[PDB]
RNA sequence: UCAACG
């Protein structure tokens, strides 16, 4: 709220560098898990992440108390054994 | 005769045997233009009557059933073996084709209030309501009982005081919107009571409850069919159409003193425009108020097969003239408020007019800071989720032609999907805010002062995210 | 059950298959009147896209004289290539040739 | 279903004059006779008789919901 | 959780999905119902 | 996929963000209601009370929106919520504290939406920019949307189960912008065509055309009646054109009190004769046609179509360009209200005995398409002995088959043209012709005389089964009847080929309409696409969002498309 | 036992295969009813050609 | 669902006045009368019996829409003459042709029968 | 409906 | 500036009809009093039904409308009644409403056939129209119809169910001398049953300085009351509404100055 | 709690988790009584 | 003959016939969310980040998409508050 | 720009009037003093209208000239398009 | 998915 309001005068597009995506990402050391419950609902490391956004309309996200509005989510990244060609 | 074929080696049973079922209950079709007998036999399909007689053992929804159905004064003889005159849909109805006060103009229909009142096209809509009482779950059972708001710990505020100890609503019980017809509960799982799973009626329902059945279904579980029955006085929107094509909604409804009398003291009934008839080219209508008028006179269901040539304009007419009235059909009409004697003679005549499934009453919807979506966090969609409607790309496009930035802005922004982000202004990704901890630091730069809040619609931010994830990065600047 | 679910889906086909199955098949009775309960009973479905918008599929054919009813079709579109029989007209059932 | 009572055009009761119709016509008199004889005499009435539909006989085939 | 009513029971709605305290009437949480959204068989796949 | 999500309509990038599902907008069925004005909508109470705009507290409206809070959401004039200084939102359903129902200056009732709250109009497809015009708000009591008859056009809405959107500004800025750009008054004349949207239709153009013949006499407690719904009346009844034996006004003499102000207009009447401008009786023209208005009072002429209705320099139209929109939106609105009003004096009807004719009139139309048949008879023989030369550039079989329908046309035409003067005055089907409310003269034509020709693909009916038309026809038969002709009008009946061959043909327009709304629909969207940015600049150039000049001026001559005029510029064509 | 077909009404399989008009009222079918739908799931499905 | 009750039609809700006379400031001698709840039946007896007075120079009525229930009643007389003093005397005029039609009626009736 | 030139 | 007094002849009364020729009168009165016969004569009938049981075919509204249509006989009760909403008593008191009470129950395997005469009153005056009979509805075996009504004075404006007349016939200048409708040919039209002309001639010769008078009646009841008495109510009622008019009018006069 | 049946129509009441059959017929599709509270209709 | 000419002056206006479809109306110079919001979608947007391009905001559609007022009519000014005319005339509340 | 060599319209057109008058209107709600007085307007928008009347609208009408400078006209110099 | 509504 104390950041000033402002309007989008330019639009910069750009391939993203895996470097940013690494640092950007909330998850750390990738989704080394495949199933999405872990402790009966939470995963960490999984595809479900608390960090990365809120989950059942009444918690909160471990980054940011979005209270399942305010959070905007947040990205992970999955670091990939050997290259793949984008499509 | 003058020699044109002798080698014939088949003969047509009868012409009108080309029609299929529901073009052989329109009346004269060879005096119609095409299209009207193409129209006509889509609005046929959506007429209300008597859909069956065992409609009370039925059990469907959207079930509608006119109070009383006529069979039609102008028959085909096609149509007995079709069994219309057994399960009829529509009423003859005195029909005038005139300009009364304006509000028949365009298609619609002025009728008669008074007639309306004694039963004139009166129906009755039934709808079924289903619920199954799922025991299949491993720890989920849908028990069918009356929920208590401090024993449920998930419950709603609607009235559950319509509910017995079974669950289901007595018969004879009125329901209005947002009222709990069948009361079910999932006993929920103590992971560390209940989330309530009534069903609601439909809103603006308003109806009696019928029947309540319960039974097994094919797997067994315990199966609950509730039936609401609603009547439906027409109104000022209600779709009438004859068999000719003329479909329209009724404009308004002027009592019998109010509208225009004959000298008899007959009041049409239904009042349509003049306006319909010549560039709809329905010649059909016409004939059938004619031969209407002739048939209620002498008392014989009239005739109307297709293609007939013992049946002509002329000799209606002169039968009708044995009977007292003029032998076009028209008669001298008095203005109903002023008593005065309108100069030109207006059409009078019976006509079997079909009242149609929609209705204005199902079709009315508002919707203000309604549900939204849990994807685009957008306005739901369909009157039965209260959603609001969409403002396509055409609409915005004249918004565009108007000028109207601002009112263009407000629909599609601020009254569809608000939302505000924080973006960082060294790099043009968002950047993570904790509004309550009150510190905004963004990742990637290890940067926490040059944060700056945008204001986009959440569809534009969900955008911007899967593009991210496509690994494209719409880096939104300030400067 | 491949009866019952082809059925009740309107897929014409086996449940682990799609590419093949034909939808549109065995659609629900109109139950709104008694014409309308007839003309479901009797109706006939051309397979033609209805995307596409060539004409001649839709256009009333001079050998439908007797067979499908001139005037009785949807308006919209799906003109013309939705048709319903005659009042007269029986489908073979078929026979041997031997 | 069931004749209406009081024809919807005018409102002269028509009711109580399907019975009598119906015996007119068996005796073997026109419809147009039997109307004439029951009194109706503005078409908007004998619309109502000649077209009327009586399907709560059909209904009353069905045996009832409870005895 | 009013925040002026101390254990006050908030009461549901459905006309604009919020809940919204019976005895004073304010709205908490605006519009926190959205639309508020086989496990026998086999497990997580 | 996510390419997927977003690249369909329907997706993020268009189904989502270009346009979307919106709050405070409202749907139902739309009918008929000549006594609301132009501007007005008549919106359903429960619509109403569903949806609110809300009202800033001010020293000013404190006592009128406490009122409206003490109401409460149940009594229809009443507020749904209450919006504090803090943003906090008092839901006044379920029970607010006296303390809270209390309005400081700052606070925001949401009232529910009131009589004269400004709304925007919308009718799927919106084709052009008068489908959504700012229409006023009134309260009435049943279901349905009710707008005014004359603003059908725009919408290209009937009442046959049309629907509308009605979408409620929120906020006083969008609210003005809609008052000052979209209002229905505003947009009466489009920039397309520089010619006026919305003319008088239907019941009122038909009975206006009755109103202003010669004919028509009013006597003083008509004349009373009349004045009574003319919302501009000075309360000064004019002076009737015939004081003695009876003071008799004349329908011409009311309708110049509704004429705007003083505009000055000369229109000519459908039926003018061509002759009479060149010969004499040229200004006291013995028919009442040649409409002239002087000083907004109506000296001659009998208005249709080409008076009121849409199009350049018509009545309404110089109205709009001279005396201005509001004044022009009471005019609209009077003469519908005048004019359908006499209505029910006179009154208007369709009957069977306008589509009959005389016994002679039936004779001559017989006699046509017997000599037509035969001429078409002695063309095929002609073409059997080889006799027949082709056309250039045309096969003979394209040739015979242009002499045929040439033959045919002409009868066709020929018994139209007798029917039509076989028509009386008093024959309705001429009045909605003539005056241009709904039908022509084709439609006259085929219900009286001749259906005409049965054309598929631009042909006769073509040759379905093995070189016939129909089993019934001889193999070989490029005949009238064979190939289509259906010499029989509505009102005799078709015969049963010739019903056949009708069905074929309608449905050819059928499947026309059909595809034409699809194709067009792409191209207008390509048309916006291409061009949406194009707007004028202060420097008055014409450019896009590049800032690229397309024009340096608009239109060449940097003027609006709606307050241009046909012009003659009268230098060019005279001799030296 | 090599599965169960369903069956279309009133055809010659169907239970109210020749049965008078009055019997179809007493098993509250109606008499005018077409046939010719399956009931699949509770639901009377149609055939298009 | 939104119908109004049949009874709104002729019963005033409280706080309604039947009758509100407004002058009218454009032309002289001229009072505009809106009855509340009435219909043409009332309006058009008025309307008529004024105009059969010599003094009065205008008399009209309106129903401003039919799904509201109301009339509007322009009445114009000449100087010397009130409007108001109009309205009254056709009101008296109409009860005394309905009251001497009542009696002429009861004496046909009676004379009808057994005579 | 009418004629080669006019409509179908 | 004064009434013009009228007059009445009386052509025809019989029991369900009565025809009379009002002269010396305006077209305004003369539509008025056509007017107040259907819409404001007052009757009484069926507008509160209570079902306890219906097990017949119809289901229960369709018998509650079937049942107010029925006409109840209002000969001279209906002046004594007063509308439910004048009526000081909560609901429906003997002074206020009629109550009618219906049960039958068909045990006989014939069809029993529920009538009109099946409906029971408290008070003697009003019954409904029997002194054949209305069918409500039909009961087969084993169905049986319990109901309780009540029934209240009321004027057509409100319902169809309280219009006292079937047919009201009116008809001024039969043959057209003031050219009211111009006919487009005059031959064809029949002539009027009051037509005074020879057969040879098909209109009147046109009178400018006629005005319309002499209008034509005939009335027709339903049985809720004589037909005599409908005409003479809706005089009366009439009379009356006028009456409130000016007492409000004065009381309005006053208070402006 | 008393539920009417289509077969034989005799009505038996049913508690609350018991089997939906009707004693003396067997049948499985019971119907409710009609309520007791009373519904007042207007004749309109 | 304003609208006409106009729509031939914007195909032509490049100097190479500018067809109003996918492929003309996208090669003109226009910003990238503009681009991608007719037809193409997607590509347009993958070819941008791929080229780095920058979308100048100029746009009526790209503003409408972010949610920002757009620069057409009642959007092209911007007002700005008058002190001095503040200060005269009579305050009254 | 300097406030000679003003090239733009002298006119307000239609849009500047639109979101002339709903912006002061918007003002006027939030109680700002309103320079013209009022004969017993309470609505806004129309006190706004006649304010508009009076050209005493305390709104200077920035006009961005696409060269990028701006020419700024007060609501005053402005003729109404009216 | 299908079926209607413009
Ligand atoms: C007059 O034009 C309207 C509009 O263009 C709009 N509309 C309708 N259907 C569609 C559609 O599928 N797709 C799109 N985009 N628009 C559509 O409907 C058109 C007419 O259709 P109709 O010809 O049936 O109107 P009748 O002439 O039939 O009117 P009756 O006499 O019944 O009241
Ligand atoms: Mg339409
Ligand atoms: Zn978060
Ligand atoms: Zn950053
Ligand atoms: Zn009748
Ligand atoms: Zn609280
Ligand atoms: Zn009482
Ligand atoms: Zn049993």
């Amino acid at each position: 709220s104390a950041c000033p309001l402002r309007t989008i005068k330019r639009v910069q597009f750009g391939v993203l560098s895996p470097d940013e995506l690494k640092r950007m990402s909330v998850t750390e050391g990738g989704i080394k898990y495949p199933e999405t419950t872990e402790g009966g609902r939470p995963k960490l490391g999984g595809l479900m992440d608390p960090r990365q956004g809120v989950i059942e309309r009444t918690g909160r996200c471990q980054t940011c108390a979005g209270n399942m509005t305010e959070c905007p989510g947040h990205f992970g990244h999955i670091e990939l054994a050997k290259p793949v060609f984008h499509v | 005769e003058v020699a044109y074929c002798s080698t014939y080696t088949h003969c047509e049973i009868h012409p009108s045997m080309i029609l299929g079922v529901c073009a052989s209950i329109i009346p004269f079709p060879d005096h119609n233009q095409s299209p009207r007998n193409t129209y006509q036999s889509a609005m046929g399909k959506q007429a209300m009557g008597v859909y069956i007689t065992n409609f009370h053992v039925r059990m469907d929804t959207l079930a509608h059933v006119l109070y009383y159905p006529q069979k039609p004064l102008v028959t085909t003889r096609s149509m007995e073996y079709l069994r219309f005159r057994e399960l009829p849909a529509g009423i003859n109805s005195i029909v005038a084709i005139a300009s009364y006060t304006g509000y028949n103009q365009e298609d619609s229909v002025i009728m008669n209030r008074s007639a309306v009142d004694r039963g004139f096209f009166r129906s009755v809509f039934y709808r079924s309501y289903k619920e199954q009482e799922s025991k299949k779950g491993f720890d989920q059972e849908e028990v069918f009982e009356k929920p208590t708001r401090e024993t449920c710990q998930g419950m709603r505020h609607a009235i559950y005081d319509k509910l017995d100890d079974d669950g289901l609503i007595a018969p004879g019980v009125r329901v209005s919107g947002d009222d709990v017809i069948i009361g079910k509960t999932v006993t929920l799982p103590e992971n560390e009571t209940k989330r309530d799973c009534s069903t609601f009626l439909r809103t603006s329902e308003t109806g009696i409850v019928d029947q309540v059945m319960v039974t097994l279904n094919q797997e067994g579980y315990k199966f609950c069919k509730i039936r609401v029955r609603s009547v439906r006085i027409p109104q000022i929107g209600d779709k009438f159409a004859s068999r000719h094509g003329q479909k329209g909604t009724c404009g308004i409804q002027y009592r019998q003193e109010d509208m225009p009398f004959t000298c008899e003291g007959i009041t049409p009934d239904i009042i349509i425009n003049p306006h319909a008839i010549p560039s709809r080219m329905t010649i059909g209508h016409l004939i059938e108020c004619l031969q209407g008028k002739v048939s209620a006179n002498k008392g014989e269901i009239g005739d109307a097969t297709p293609f007939n040539d013992a049946v002509n304009v002329q000799k209606i007419s002169n039968l009708l003239s044995d009977y007292g009235y003029h032998l076009r059909g028209n008669e001298v009409l008095y203005n109903g408020f002023t008593g005065r004697k309108i100069t030109s003679q207006i059409f009078i005549g019976p006509t079997y007019y079909q009242r149609l499934k929609h209705m204005v009453d199902d079709k009315i919807h508002s919707r203000a800071r309604g549900p939204i979506q849990i994807l685009n966090r957008q306005p739901m969609e369909g009157r039965s989720r209260d959603g609001g409607l969409r403002f396509g790309e055409m609409e915005r496009d004249c918004q565009i032609a108007h000028g109207a930035a601002q009112f263009l802005r407000e629909r599609l922004f601020e009254a569809s999907d608000p939302y505000q982000v924080h973006v960082c202004n060294l790099c043009g990704i968002m950047a993570i805010a904790n509004t309550r901890t009150h510190t905004y630091e963004c990742r990637g730069c290890r940067n926490k002062t040059q944060i700056s809040l945008v204001r986009m619609p959440y569809a534009c931010k969900l955008l911007f995210q899967e593009l991210m994830s496509m690994s494209i990065a719409p880096r939104m600047m300030s400067v | 059950d491949g009866l019952k679910y082809s059925l009740a889906t309107g897929n014409w086909g086996d449940q682990k298959k799609a590419h093949q199955a034909r939808a549109g098949v065995s659609q629900v009775l109109n139950r709104l009147t008694f014409a309308s309960t007839l003309s479901h009973l009797r109706r006939l479905n051309s397979p033609i896209g209805r995307d596409g918008k060539l004409a001649k599929p839709r256009q009333l054919h001079n050998t439908l004289w007797g067979m499908v009813c001139p005037a009785e079709t949807p308006e919209g579109h799906a003109v013309g290539l939705v048709k319903n029989l005659a009042l007269m007209a029986y489908i073979s059932v078929g026979s041997q040739p031997s | 279903m069931i004749i209406p009572v009081r024809c919807f055009t005018c409102g002269k009761i028509v009711g109580n004059k399907w019975e009598a119709y119906l015996g007119l016509l068996q005796a073997e008199y026109t419809e147009g006779d039997a109307l004439d004889a029951l009194g109706l005499k503005r078409y908007c009435c004998r619309r109502m008789l000649l077209a009327h539909v009586d399907l709560i006989e059909k209904l009353l085939n069905y045996a009832p919901l409870e005895k | 959780t009013c925040p002026n009513h101390p254990d006050a029971i908030l009461v549901e709605d459905y006309r604009a999905g919020d809940m919204i305290c019976p005895e004073c009437g304010l709205v908490v949480g605006d519009r926190v119902i959205d639309v508020g959204s086989n496990p026998l068989l086999s497990d997580g796949d | 996929s996510l390419k997927q999500r977003l690249k369909g309509k329907e997706g993020r990038v268009r189904g989502n963000l270009m346009g979307k599902r919106v709050d405070f907008s409202a749907r139902t069925v739309i009918t008929p209601d000549p006594n609301l004005s132009i501007d007005q909508v008549g919106v359903p109470r429960s619509i109403a009370a569903n949806m609110t705009f809300a009202e800033i507290v001010t020293p000013f409206n404190i006592d009128r929106l406490q009122e409206l809070v003490r109401r409460g959401n149940s009594q229809y004039p009443g507020a749904k919520y209450i919006i504090r200084d803090n943003g906090d939102r008092i839901d006044l359903r379920f029970h607010p504290k006296p303390s809270d129902l209390h309005l400081q200056t700052g606070y925001k009732v949401e009232r529910h939406m009131c009589d004269g709250d400004i709304v925007i109009f919308n009718r799927q497809p919106t084709l052009h920019k008068m489908s959504m015009m700012g229409h006023r708000v009134r309260i009435l009591p049943w279901s349905t949307f009710r707008l005014n008859l004359s603003v059908t056009t725009p919408y290209n809405a009937d009442f046959d189960g049309d629907e509308m959107n009605l979408h409620l500004p929120q906020s006083l800025e969008t609210r003005a912008e809609i008052q000052e750009l979209a209002m229905v008054p505003r947009m009466i004349v489009t920039p397309q065509s520089n010619r006026p949207v919305m003319g008088i239709v239907q019941d009122t153009l038909t009975a206006v055309r009755k109103f202003t013949k010669r004919d028509v006499f009013l006597e003083r407690g008509e004349v009373m009646n009349l004045l009574m719904f003319l919302s501009t009346w000075d309360g000064k009844v004019p002076q009737p054109a015939i004081l003695k034996p009876r003071p008799l006004w004349t329908g011409k003499q009311i309708f110049s009190l509704i004429i705007p102000g003083h505009i000055n207009c000369i229109r000519t009447h459908s039926t003018h004769p061509d002759d009479e401008d060149s010969g004499p009786y040229k200004h006291i023209s013995p028919g009442d046609t040649k409409v002239v208005v002087e000083n907004g009072e109506l000296i001659m002429g009998i208005l249709c179509k080409k008076s009121l209705g849409t199009s350049a320099g018509s009545l309404v139209h110089i109205s709009y360009l001279e005396m201005g929109h509001d004044i022009t939106r009471l005019f609209y609105s009077n003469i519908q209200t005048v004019i359908n009003n006499w209505l029910l004096i006179e009154g208007h009807t369709i009957g069977i005995g306008d589509s009959i004719a005389d016994s002679k009139t039936y004779q001559d139309i017989q006699n046509t398409i017997k000599k037509a048949k035969q001429d078409v008879i002695e063309v095929i023989e002609k073409a059997h002995n080889n006799e027949l030369e082709p056309t250039p550039g045309n096969t003979l079989r394209q040739t015979f088959e242009n002499q045929v329908n040439r033959i045919l046309n002409d009868a066709r035409d020929k018994t139209g043209s007798s029917a039509q003067k076989s028509l009386s005055e008093y024959n309705n089907f001429k009045s909605m012709v003539v005056s241009g409310a709904k039908g022509s003269k084709i439609n006259i034509s085929q219900v009286i005389a001749v259906v005409g020709q049965q054309n598929v693909e631009g042909k006769r009916i073509p040759f379905g089964f093995k070189h016939r038309t129909l089993p019934h026809f001889i193999k070989d038969d490029y005949g009238p009847e064979s190939r289509g002709f259906v010499e029989n009008s509505y009102l005799a009946g078709l015969t049963p080929t010739e019903f056949f061959f009708h069905a074929m043909g309608g449905r050819e327009g059928l499947i026309d309409t059909a595809v034409k709304t699809a194709e067009t629909g792409y191209i207008q969207r390509r048309l916006i696409k291409s061009m949406e940015s194009v707007m004028v600049k202060y420097d008055a150039t014409v450019r896009n969002s590049i800032n690229q000049v397309v024009q340096l001026r608009y239109g060449e001559d940097g003027l609006a498309g709606e307050s241009v005029e046909f012009q003659n510029l009268a230098t060019l064509k005279p001799s030296n | 036992f090599i599965g169960k077909i369903p069956i279309m009404l009133r055809s010659t399989y169907c239970l109210l295969n020749g049965l008078t008009d009055r019997d179809l009222c007493e098993l509250n079918e109606c008499p005018l009813d077409p046939g010719g739908y399956f009931i699949i799931n509770g639901s009377e499905k149609v055939l298009i050609a | 669902m939104n119908a109004p009750p049949a009874f709104e039609s002729f019963l005033l809700f409280e706080g309604e006045k039947k009758i509100t006379i407004n002058k009218d400031t454009k032309v002289p001698n001229a009072c505009l009368f809106t009855i509340n709840k009435e219909d043409h039946t009332l309006g058009n007896i008025i309307k008529s019996q004024l105009l059969k007075d010599p003094q009065v120079l205008f008399a009209g009525y309106k129903v401003p829409h039919p799904l509201e229930h109301k009339i509007i009643i322009r009445v114009q007389t000449t100087p010397d003459y009130s409007p108001q003093e109009a309205f009254t005397n056709a009101i008296t005029d109409l009860i005394s042709e309905l009251s001497l039609l009542e009696e002429r009626f009861r004496v046909a009736i009676k004379d009808k029968q057994e005579g | 409906i009418w004629g080669i030139g006019c409509n179908p | 500036p004064y009434a013009n007094q009228p007059t009445v002849r009386i052509t025809e009364l019989t029991d369900e009809n009565v025809k009379f020729i009002i002269e010396n009168t305006d077209l305004a009165v003369a539509n008025s009093i056509r007017r107040v016969f259907i819409a404001e004569v007052p009757i009484i009938a069926i507008d509160w039904v209570q079902i306890d049981a219906n097990s017949s075919v119809l289901h229960d509204e369709f018998i509650a409308h079937r049942l107010g249509l029925i006409p109840l006989t209002s000969d001279d009760i209906v002046d004594k009644l007063q509308y439910s909403r004048d009526c000081t008593c909560e609901e429906f008191c003997p002074e206020c409403s009629v109550e009618f009470t219906l049960d039958v129950r068909c045990n006989e395997d014939q069809t029993r056939h529920v009538t009109s005469r099946d409906l029971i009153s408290n008070s003697p005056r009003v019954i409904p129209v029997t002194s054949d009979d209305i069918l409500i509805v039909k009961l087969r075996k084993g169905q049986e119809l319990r109901l309780r009504a009540y029934a209240k004075k009321g004027f057509g404006k409100e319902h169809a169910k309280w219009n006292p007349t079937a047919g009201v016939a009116f008809e001024y200048d039969p043959d057209n001398a003031l050219r009211h409708t111009v006919y487009p040919k005059p031959e064809e039209w029949p002539k009027s049953e009051y037509s005074e002309l020879d057969e040879d001639e098909s209109q009147a010769p046109y009178d400018p300085n006629g005005k319309p008078e002499r209008f034509y009646y005939n009335v027709e009841s339903c049985g809720s009351l004589r037909p005599e008495t409908i005409v003479l109510s809706a005089l009366s009622g009439l009379k009356k509404k006028l009456s409130d008019l000016q007492t409000q009018l004065s009381h309005e006069i006053q208070s402006d100055v | 709690m008393i539920y009417i049946c289509g077969e034989c129509h005799t009505e038996n009441e049913i508690k609350s988790r018991d089997p939906i059959r009707c004693r003396e017929c067997g049948y499985r599709i019971m119907y409710k009584k009609r309520t007791k509270r009373l519904v007042v209709f207007d004749a309109r | 003959y304003r609208h006409l000419a106009l729509l031939c002056d914007t195909m032509t206006c490049r100097g190479h016939l500018m067809a109003i479809t996918r492929h003309g109306v996208n090669r003109q110079d226009t910003g990238p969310l503009m681009k991608c919001s007719f037809e193409e979608t997607v590509d347009v947007l993958m070819e941008a980040a791929a080229h780095g391009e920058s979308d100048p905001m100029k746009g009526v559609s790209e503003n409408i998409m972010l949610g920002q007022l757009a620069p057409a009519g009642t959007g092209c000014f911007d007002l700005l508050l008058d002190a001095e005319k503040c200060k005269y005339g009579m305050e009254i509340p | 720009q300097a406030n000679q060599k003003r090239i733009t319209t002298p006119y307000m057109t239609k849009y500047e009037r639109a979101r002339v008058l709903g912006t002061r209107a918007l003002q006027i709600a939030m109680c700002a003093p309103v320079m013209v007085e009022l004969e017993g307007e309470t609505d806004p928008l129309l006190i706004a209208m006649k304010e508009l009347k009076a050209r005493k609208i305390p709104i200077i009408i920035r006009r961005y000239l696409p060269d990028g400078s701006y020419e700024d006209w007060g609501v005053d110099e402005l003729i109404i398009s009216d």
